[PDB]
C-alpha cells in the first residue's frame, strides 16, 4: 500500500527496461537512444522536437543521426539521461515520479561521479521520495535463486564477473572486461566490408546489429568449423534487408562472437571472459572455489548467441582440475533477469530500512550515496 | 601516405576505442596507412603538436592522440571523421580521391 | 596402524549410535509437542527437519505459543523469501528475553538437525506459553 | 490457481507452450543448425547501397509523427542542495625571526626555496625524487619547483633493427637438397608464410642432416604445424634447439610435441613460451609426467600456473643436468 | 483448444509423478541406509 | 519477458523439473552409501568369525 | 691472485644491481623485465630476434607483453633468468664470467630447490671457478654496520624479518610475510579507477609504478589525514601521461601504502609488517629484546615512502612497553644495502675461504650448496 | 609443518588452512623408530612419498615431511625449544620419585591424548626409555587403542562412584565461601 510499491529500471548500455515491483516482466522495453536531424534544415526545419527518442528514433533512421548517452557503462551525456528518464517516467509509465521510489542499476567499478549525478538528477529534477542504487550480478544472482555462485553480467558496454559466497561478497576478486556487444558490431562490420557489404553509419549500425542478433552462433570448435565452412555452404544463411536485397552472411556469422574467447581479433591485449572467470575464481579462498565451480551464472543480452555456454564450459572444464565437476547455468530469459533481481530486492520486507529518504538527502547532499550504497 | 597518429598507452578508454574506430576502418577498406606511436617517440610527438593548425585546439592541455595527416597534409580529429563517416565523404576527408 | 584404526572404528561406532538414539527419540517426542500445540489451528508437522525448513510452520507455532501478533509472513517460492520468514521468528524470539547460540537463518533453511533440535527444545525450556 | 493462470494466457500460445515443451530449444542439432532462417527468398544482386540508403531516407519521410504526452522543458522541481560554508580558521600571526633572515628569503627563487622547504619536512608538498634530492647534499640542486607538475621518465631510445631478410622458397630448397654449410634457419617475424609452406618445411627438416636450430617465432603457426613438427622430431636426430614461441598453437598441439620427447635423444632446449591461450593444467600434468620420462632434454621453458607441475619440472632439468655432471666426472676418473 | 487443456493436465502430472517417485526412492533408501547402519555399528561392537 | 503470467508457468514448470533432479542426485549419492555400509557388514562379520 | 676481483649481484624481483665488490656503488642497476611480441600484428622494430631483456624492453612498451622472472622472490621462469644473467654479463658490466668469482643473494624462506638451480645453472653455463649464495637480510645488517638488530626488508616480491644477537641468527623467529610493491601497484590501479582513469596492460602497470615510486607517501595518522584531504585541495598533486593528458590523483596517495599497514584492505588476513615485527621480537628470548628494540634497520625499495619511520615508531610504541625505548634507523642509501654489504662481504678476508669450488661441486653435485651455504 | 611444508614451495598462511594442515598432519605423519637411518633411506629413494588432494583439486606431495614432524617431539631443538624431550621428561619424573616405587613405575607407563595417536610412537618411546633406563628392569608401554577419549572415559567413570556423592562442590558452599572454595575441594 506504498504508493503501489517501487519503480524498477534497469537503464542498460544499449537498451534500458522499466516497470512496477512485484512484477515478473517489465512494463517497458525501448533502446537507449537519442536521434537528432543529421545536417539539414530542409522541408519547414524537417525533424522538429529534435530530441528523437526509442522507437520513434528508429523509425526514422535515415534522416537522423542515433547517439547513444551511455558509452563503456560511463554517462558521457547527462542531459540525455534525464531526457531518457523523462520519457520513461511520463511518455511510456505514464506515472508520476513524486510518490514512487526509484531502484536504479550500474557497473561494479565505475567513476564516483556517476553515483552522485544520479542522486542529484532523482531528487533535484524528478524530486523522487526515495532512491538505491544496486549492481547488475548482484540482481542476477538475485534472479537466478542462489546465494551462492559467480555472475557474469555482460551487457552492451561492460563485462564483469564478481563471486558471492553465502551472501557475502568478495571485493579484491570482482573484475571487469571492457569487451562488449558493441566491440562485436564493430568487428561484424569490419569483416563484412571484407566480404563487399559495406556498412558505415547509425542506421547501418542497427541492421548490422539486428543482422548479429538474428544470425549468429559460437562454434565449438574453430578450426573444424573453418574447415566445414571453406569445405561447403550448408552453415550459409540468407538475410533480407528492408528494402528487398538478400544477402549472404556465410563465413561471418561464427567469427563475430569468437572474439569473445580470442580478443587478438579486435586488437585488444587482454584475456577472454573464460579467463577471466578462472581468474576470478582463483583470486578466492582455497575451500570456497568447489562451489564457485558448480553454479557459475549467466546474464545479460550477450549470452544470448547459441551454444556459448558448452563452448565456455568445454574451456573452463581445459582449464579446472579434472576432480570436481564443472555446470553452467544459463537461464532464457536472462536478458531480463538483471531487471527481474529489481522486482525482487524492492520487494523485500527487510528493504526498506535501506531507502534513501529525501530527508537524509537535504542533510548530506550526493555523497550519502556512498555510505548508504554497498 | 596516410599517417594516424596513436598513443598505445592511455589512461582514459575513450581514446583507445577512438584509436581502435579508426583502425578498424582504414583496415577494412584496404587503405594504406602509417601507424606511428607518440609515447614511444619523443620526435614524432612534438611534430604531431607542431602540425596541427591553432583554430581548432583543445583549450585546456595537449590535444588528444588520434589525429590523422596526409603526408604532410593535415586531415583532422576524430570528430571530423566522424562527421565525414556520417556524411558518407570519407575519402574526400582523408584527400585519397574516390 | 591397527591402533589407529582402532580409534577410527570406536569413532565410527559408539559415539555416532549413541547420539543417533537419543536425536530419534528427542526428536520424535518434540514432534509430539508441537503438533498437540499446533492443532488449535488447522495445521500438522509430518516431519520435523522438513515442515520447519520453509518457515510458515515456525511462525504459525510462536502465534499460537505467544498468543500474540505476529508480522505478515513474506509470500514467494525462492530461498530469499524463507531466509526472511525464518528470520522474523528469530528477531521475535530475540526479543522475548530468549538466548540463542549459532542460530542463523540459513541453518534452519539448509535443514540442520542439531540446530533445528536446540531451536525447539530451547523453545520448550525458556520461552513462556503464557 | 494454475488452470486460472494457464486460461488467463491465449490458446495459441497454450499450444505453442506445448510444442515447446515437446521440443525440449535444440539441444540435439550442432550449434549453427538450431537456429532458424530469416527468409526463404534467394540471394540476389550485388548490394547496390545507394538503393538501401535512399529506401532508408524515404521510409524515414513517409512517417506518422508519434506525438508524446507530456514535452519536456528541463524543468527542476525538487529543492537545490546548496551545500553548506564553513567559518574556516581567521588566524594571521606574524613570526618576525630575524631581519637579516627576513630578507634572505624574501627574494629567494622557488627552486632554491624547495630545498629549505624539503629540509624542514613538508615531504607532502613536492614529489618525492625531488625531496630526497633536496637532501641529498648540502647545496641547492632543486630546479622544479614545488607548484610544477611531475613528468614520467623517457629512458633511451633503441635503434631500429633491420627486417628479416631470410627468404623462404630460396632456404626450403637449400634444406631439401641436404646443404652443408646451411645449419641455422631462421623466421622469426615474417609475414604471412602459408601454412602449407611450414608443412613443407616441417616435412623438409625430416631428411636434413646439417641444420641444428629451428625457430618459427612470430609467424602465427597453428596445431597443424605443431602436428607435422611433432611427427619431424621421432625421425631427426641433428637438431638441437627447437623454438616455437609467440604463436597460435593450442594445448593439444603442444601435448603433441612433448609426446614425441621420449623417442628422441637429439633435442636439448625447446620453448613454447607466450602462447595466446592458456594450456590448462590436465595439459601441464601431462606434459611433466611424461616429460620426466625423458632424459636427453636440458632447457625448457615455460611458465606454469599451477605449483606442483612447476616443481616436477625444476626437478626433472636438475635431475637431467645432474646426469651430465656425472656421465663427465665418470669420464674423467 | 480442449487438446490443450489434456496437454497441460499430461506435462503437470509427468512432472509431478517424476518428482513423486524419485521421493519414494530416495526415502525408502534413507530408511535401507539407516537399517545397514544400525545393525553394521553392532556387529561392530562385538568385534570391538 | 512477454508477460507476469507467462514467467510464472514458466517458473512453476523450471522448479518442478530442478526439485525433481535434485531428488535423483540425493537418491543416486545414498544408494552408493548404501553399498559401502554393506561393504563394511560383510567385512566385520568375516572378522567376527 | 688479488686482481681477481668476484661480482656482487642482488636479484630483486623489480630491479637487479650488479657491481664489482669493493665498491660503493653498484655499476649497473636495471629492472628485470622480459618482453615479447604481441598477437595482434607483427612488431615494427625488432626481426629475428624473438625478446627483449632490460631497458631495452622498457622502452619498447607499445609493442611488447611484459613478463617477471621473479613471482614473490621463487624464480617460475629458469630460461627468463638465463636471459637476464646474460645481459647483466654480457651487456652492462663487459667482464667474461669465466674468469670471476660470483655472490649472489636470496630471500630467508625459500623452495630448497631454488640454490640448487642457481647454483647449477651458473657452475654449467658461465664456468665460474668459485660462487656462494647469501641471505639479503643479513647482507643488510653488514651494509648498516652493526653485528646486533632486527632486519625488516621489504622488497619488490616479498618483505621478511630477522633478529640477529651477536652476529647468531636465530631462525625460528624469521617471519615472512608476501606483501610488496607489486599488490600496492595492483592496488593503486583498483583506488584509480573511481576517478574516471583506467589502466590495464602491462604499460600500464610500468606507468602505475612510476607514479607510485613519485606520488606516495605514509600519513602519520590515517582517519586526520582522511579529514584534511575532504577538507580541502591542499595534499592533491597532477602527474603528466605520455600521451599528454594530466591526471590528478588526490587523496588516494596516502591510501596506498596504507595497506602496508592495514592489510585488510586487499582482502588478506595477515597483520600489518609493525605487528610483525613486534611479533618476531616477542618470538626471541626475553634478554635480548631490550637491544633488539634499539636497533630496528628498515631497508628495501618499499621503505623509500616518506613518513614511514616516524609512523613505525609511533605503532612500535604503541605496542611496547613504555620503559624500553625504541629508535628506528632508516639509512638514506637504504636501496642499495643489500648490495652493500655483498660488496663488504666479499672485501673481508675470511671470506675467501667460505667460496665454493669448482671442484668441490664436481664431485658433491649442486647439493653442496645447503653444507656450504646457510 | 606449516614452516617445513614452505621449503616444497607450498604456501599456507591463513587461519583456514592451518586446518588444512593439521587434516594433513592427522593422515599422513608417522614416528620412525630411527631417524637418521629414515633420513638415508628417504633421501636414497622415492618410495616413502604419498600424495594429497587439496579442496579445491590441487595434489600435493609430502615425501620427507612424514616423519621430520613428529620427530619434533623427541627433540625440541627442532622449534628452537632447549627443553628435553618426552622420553627424557619421563625419565626425569620417574627419577625424582623415591627408590621402591620406581620398579612398578617402570612397567606401568600410560600414553595419553590425541597427539599420541601418530602410529609407530609406543615403540620409540619404549626403545628410548629402555636405553635410558638400567638393564635389569622392563619397561612396558600401555596403550590403549581408544585413549584419545580416556580423559572422557575415566571421568564417566568418576562421577558413576558411591564416594564421589560426598566430593561435589555444592551451591551452598559456594555462596558461603565465594569462588576459592575450589581450591580445598578440588586437587
Ligand atoms: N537474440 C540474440 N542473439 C544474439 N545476441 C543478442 C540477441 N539479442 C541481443 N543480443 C546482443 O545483446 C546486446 C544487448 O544487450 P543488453 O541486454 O541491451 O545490454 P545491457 O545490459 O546494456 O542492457 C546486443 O548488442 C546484441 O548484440
Ligand atoms: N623513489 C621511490 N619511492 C617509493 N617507492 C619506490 C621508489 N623507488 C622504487 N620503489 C619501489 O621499490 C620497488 C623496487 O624495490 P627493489 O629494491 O627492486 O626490491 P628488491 O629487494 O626485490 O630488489 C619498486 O617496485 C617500487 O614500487
Amino acid at each position: 500500500d506504498d504508493d503501489i510499491a517501487a519503480l524498477v529500471v534497469d537503464n542498460g548500455s544499449g537498451m534500458c527496461k522499466a516497470g512496477f515491483a512485484g512484477d515478473d516482466a517489465p512494463r517497458a522495453v525501448f533502446p537507449s537512444i537519442v536521434g537528432r536531424p543529421r545536417h539539414q534544415g530542409v522541408m519547414v526545419g524537417m525533424g522538429q522536437k529534435d530530441s528523437y527518442v526509442g522507437d520513434e528514433a528508429q523509425s526514422k533512421r535515415g534522416i537522423l543521426t542515433l547517439k547513444y548517452p551511455i558509452e563503456h557503462g560511463i554517462v558521457t551525456n547527462w542531459d540525455d539521461m534525464e531526457k531518457i528518464w523523462h520519457h520513461t517516467f511520463y511518455n511510456e509509465l505514464r506515472v508520476a515520479p513524486e510518490e514512487h521510489p526509484v531502484l536504479l542499476t550500474e557497473a561494479p567499478l565505475n567513476p564516483k561521479a556517476n553515483r552522485e549525478k544520479m542522486t542529484q538528477i532523482m531528487f533535484e529534477t524528478f524530486n523522487t521520495p526515495a532512491m538505491y542504487v544496486a549492481i547488475q550480478a548482484v540482481l542476477s544472482l538475485y534472479a537466478s535463486g542462489r546465494t551462492t555462485g559467480i555472475v557474469m553480467d555482460s551487457g552492451d558496454g561492460v563485462t564483469h564477473t564478481v563471486p558471492i559466497y553465502e551472501g557475502y561478497a568478495l571485493p579484491h576478486a570482482i573484475l571487469r572486461l571492457d569487451l562488449a556487444g558493441r566491440d562485436l558490431t564493430d568487428y561484424l562490420m569490419k569483416i563484412l566490408t571484407e566480404r563487399g557489404y559495406s556498412f558505415t553509419t547509425t542506421a547501418e549500425r542497427e541492421i548490422v546489429r539486428d543482422i548479429k542478433e538474428k544470425l549468429c552462433y559460437v562454434a565449438l570448435d574453430f578450426e573444424q568449423e573453418m574447415a566445414t565452412a571453406a569445405s561447403s555452404s550448408s552453415l550459409e544463411k540468407s538475410y533480407e534487408l528492408p528494402d528487398g536485397q538478400v544477402i549472404t552472411i556465410g563465413n561471418e556469422r561464427f567469427r563475430c562472437p569468437e572474439a569473445l574467447f580470442q580478443p587478438s581479433f579486435l586488437g585488444m591485449e587482454s584475456c577472454g571472459i573464460h579467463e577471466t572467470t578462472f581468474n576470478s575464481i582463483m583470486k578466492c579462498d582455497v575451500d570456497i572455489r568447489k562451489d564457485l565451480y558448480a553454479n557459475t551464472v549467466l546474464s545479460g543480452g550477450t549470452t544470448m548467441y547459441p551454444g556459448i555456454a558448452d563452448r565456455m564450459q568445454k574451456e573452463i572444464t581445459a582449464l579446472a582440475p579434472s576432480t570436481m565437476k564443472i555446470k553452467i547455468i544459463a537461464p532464457p530469459e536472462r536478458k531480463y533477469s538483471v531487471w527481474i533481481g529489481g522486482s525482487i530486492l524492492a520487494s523485500l520486507s527487510t528493504f526498506q530500512q535501506m531507502w534513501i529518504s529525501k530527508q537524509e538527502y537535504d542533510e548530506s547532499g550526493p555523497s550519502i550515496v556512498h555510505r548508504k550504497c554497498f | 601516405v596516410i599517417r594516424v597518429f596513436i598513443a598505445s598507452s592511455s589512461g582514459f578508454v575513450a581514446i583507445k576505442k577512438k584509436q581502435q574506430d579508426v583502425v578498424r576502418f582504414l583496415e577494412a577498406n584496404k587503405i594504406e596507412f602509417e601507424e606511428v606511436d607518440i609515447t614511444m617517440s619523443e620526435e614524432q610527438r612534438q611534430w604531431m603538436y607542431k602540425n596541427i593548425p591553432p583554430e581548432k585546439k583543445p583549450a585546456q592541455g595537449n590535444p588528444l592522440p588520434p589525429q590523422i595527416f596526409n603526408g604532410d597534409r593535415y586531415c583532422g580529429d576524430y570528430d571530423s571523421f566522424f562527421e565525414s563517416k556520417e556524411s558518407n565523404t570519407v575519402f574526400s576527408f582523408l584527400g585519397l580521391k574516390s | 596402524d591397527n591402533d589407529n584404526s582402532s580409534a577410527r572404528l570406536f569413532e565410527r561406532s559408539r559415539i555416532k549410535a549413541l547420539a543417533d538414539e537419543r536425536e530419534v527419540v528427542q526428536k520424535k517426542t518434540f514432534t509430539k509437542w508441537v503438533n498437540s500445540h499446533l492443532a488449535r489451528v488447522s495445521c500438522r508437522i509430518t516431519d520435523l527437519y522438513k515442515d520447519l525448513r520453509d518457515g510458515r510452520m515456525l511462525i504459525k507455532l510462536l502465534e499460537v505459543l505467544s498468543g500474540e501478533m505476529l508480522p505478515k509472513p513474506t509470500k514467494g517460492k525462492m530461498r530469499i523469501h524463507c531466509l526472511e520468514n525464518v528470520d522474523k521468528a528469530l528477531q521475535f524470539l530475540k526479543e522475548q528475553r530468549v538466548h540463542l547460540e549459532n542460530m542463523g537463518s540459513h541453518d534452519i533453511v539448509d535443514g540442520n538437525h542439531r540446530l533445528v533440535l536446540g531451536l525447539i527444545w530451547t523453545i520448550i525450556l525458556r520461552f513462556q506459553i503464557q | 490457481d494454475e488452470d486460472e493462470i494457464l486460461g488467463a494466457l491465449t490458446e495459441e500460445e497454450l499450444r505453442t507452450l506445448e510444442n515447446e515443451l515437446d521440443e525440449l530449444d535444440n539441444a540435439l542439432l550442432p550449434a549453427g543448425l538450431r537456429q532458424k532462417d530469416q527468409t526463404t527468398k534467394a540471394p540476389t544482386g550485388p548490394f547496390k547501397r545507394e538503393e538501401l540508403l535512399d529506401h532508408l531516407e524515404k521510409q524515414a519521410k513517409e512517417f506518422k509523427d508519434r506525438e508524446d504526452l507530456v514535452p519536456y522543458t528541463g524543468e527542476k522541481r525538487g529543492k537545490v542542495w546548496v551545500p553548506k560554508q564553513k567559518p574556516m580558521d581567521p588566524v594571521l600571526e606574524t613570526v618576525t625571526l630575524e631581519p637579516e633572515l627576513e630578507e634572505a628569503l624574501a627574494n629567494a627563487s622557488d627552486a632554491e626555496l624547495c630545498d629549505i622547504a624539503a629540509i624542514l619536512g613538508m615531504h607532502t608538498l613536492m614529489s618525492n625524487q625531488q625531496y630526497y634530492q633536496a637532501l641529498g647534499s648540502s647545496s641547492i640542486v632543486n630546479k622544479e619547483g614545488l607548484n610544477s607538475v611531475i613528468k614520467p621518465t623517457q629512458y633511451k631510445p633503441v635503434p631500429d633493427e633491420e627486417p628479416n631478410a631470410t627468404d623462404v622458397e630460396e632456404t626450403l630448397e637449400r634444406i631439401k637438397n641436404n646443404d652443408p654449410k646451411l645449419e641455422e634457419v631462421n623466421l622469426n617475424n615474417i609475414r604471412n608464410i602459408p601454412i602449407p609452406t611450414l608443412k613443407a618445411y616441417a616435412e623438409a627438416l625430416k631428411e636434413n642432416s646439417y641444420v641444428k636450430k629451428f625457430s618459427i617465432v612470430g609467424t602465427r603457426s597453428n596445431d597443424p604445424v605443431a602436428f607435422a613438427l611433432a611427427e619431424m622430431l621421432k625421425v631427426n636426430k641433428v637438431l638441437k634447439t627447437l623454438n616455437v614461441e609467440s604463436n597460435f598453437i593450442s594445448g593439444a598441439g603442444i601435448l603433441r610435441l612433448v609426446e614425441a620427447l621420449p623417442y628422441n635423444t637429439s633435442l636439448v632446449e625447446l620453448k613454447i613460451d607466450n602462447q595466446s591461450q592458456p594450456l590448462g593444467n590436465k595439459v601441464e600434468m601431462e606434459i611433466v609426467s611424461m616429460l620426466e620420462k625423458n632424459a636427453t632434454l636440458l632447457k625448457f621453458g615455460y611458465h606454469f600456473t599451477q605449483q606442483g607441475p612447476r616443481l616436477r619440472a625444476s626437478n626433472a632439468m636438475m635431475n637431467n643436468n645432474d646426469l651430465v655432471r656425472k656421465r663427465r666426472l665418470a669420464d674423467l676418473t | 483448444g480442449i487438446t490443450t487443456i489434456e496437454a497441460v493436465k499430461r506435462k503437470i502430472q509427468v512432472l509431478q509423478q517424476q518428482a513423486d517417485d524419485a521421493e519414494e526412492r530416495a526415502e525408502r533408501l534413507q530408511r535401507e541406509v539407516e537399517g545397514e547402519r544400525r545393525a553394521r555399528e553392532q556387529a561392530e561392537a562385538e568385534v570391538a | 519477458a512477454g508477460s507476469s503470467s507467462l514467467e510464472a508457468v514458466r517458473r512453476k514448470i523450471r522448479s518442478l523439473q530442478e526439485q525433481a533432479d535434485a531428488a535423483e542426485e540425493r537418491a543416486g549419492t545414498l544408494q552408493r552409501e548404501l553399498d559401502y555400509e554393506r561393504k563394511l557388514r560383510e567385512t566385520a562379520e568375516a572378522d567376527v568369525a
